[PDB]
């Protein structure tokens, strides 16, 4: 039904600018009210300002004041939102949520949010973006079970992570245990994943992990191979 | 007037047209109904810029 896409993100130096965008689909862009929160990692969230039905701003935080500026464009089905002057303490996920009400004429001043998304990652650091190294992780002969061999890719040496691997075309949502990133000790991070991987009797995936940066922009279509 | 002379004759002569005329200018219309939505544009809460 509704699908709040969110674009535009990723690693900028403190004291840039930027644009993001929230397109709109599933709904009518005329009568509800959409808001912009971010989520520091593990911290909690944050309500950054927020646009009504109509073009009409509803307010900002306390420290988002003359640096952040929030448009509305009816026309193309889409939020927009402007970062000026990025510090250290805006490294978050920027949301977009909608709202559940019509947004009446007469009634009282009352938003909660109804539809969330996926959200951003905007870092904002000193660091510059790495490129991600896929390794195709030998599925070992080790076989006691049905299921025991499993092969997956060891991507690292980067330093934003929107990180989001695929298989064969964005699909086989079976078990695919996707392990999170660590910083170790440099700023870089890991990424990892565990397929089933049943017998290997030419009946099996394609072994290929399509893994996409967009702060480091690469499609890296490497097989694996026992 | 008619028949423009002094010493007509006996008869019946077609002369006027009656023609009862009018007493009201009464407009009939249907009812109101799905008012416009003008009460959430001139009595909104927020305008932006
Ligand atoms: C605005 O609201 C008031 C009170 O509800 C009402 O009297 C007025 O007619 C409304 N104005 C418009 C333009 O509808």
């Amino acid at each position: 039904e509704v699908q709040l896409v969110e674009s535009g993100g990723g690693l900028v130096q403190p004291g840039r600018s930027l644009r993001l965008s929230c397109a709109a689909s599933g709904f009518t862009f005329d009568d509800y009210a959409i808001h912009w929160v971010r989520q520091a990692p593990g911290k909690g969230l944050e309500w950054v300002s927020g646009i009504t039905w109509n073009s009409g701003t509803i307010g900002y935080a306390d420290s988002v004041k003359g640096r952040f500026t929030i448009s509305r464009d009816n026309a193309k089905n889409s939020l927009y939102l402007q970062m000026n002057s990025l510090r250290a303490e805006d490294t978050a996920l920027y949301y977009c949520a909608k709202h559940h009400q019509i947004a009446v004429a007469g009634d009282a001043e009352d938003y909660y949010f109804d539809y969330w998304g996926q959200g951003t990652l905007v870092t904002v650091s000193s660091a510059s973006t790495k490129g991600p190294s896929v390794f195709p992780l030998a599925p070992s002969s080790k076989s006691t079970s049905g299921g025991t061999a499993a092969l997956g890719c060891l991507v690292k040496d980067y330093f934003p992570e929107p990180v989001t691997v695929s298989w064969n075309s964005g699909a086989l949502t079976s078990g695919v245990h996707t392990f999170p990133a660590v910083l170790q000790s440099s700023g870089l991070y890991s990424l990892s994943s565990v397929v089933t991987v049943p017998s290997s009797s030419l009946g099996t995936q394609t072994y290929i992990c399509n893994v996409n940066h967009k702060p480091s922009n690469t499609k890296v279509d490497k097989k694996v191979e026992p | 007037c008619t028949l423009k002379s002094f010493t007509v004759e006996k008869g019946i002569y077609q002369t006027s047209n009656f023609r009862v005329q009018p007493t009201e200018s009464i407009v009939r219309f249907p009812n109101i109904t799905n008012l416009c939505p003008f009460d959430e544009v001139f009595n909104a809460t927020r305008f932006a810029s």
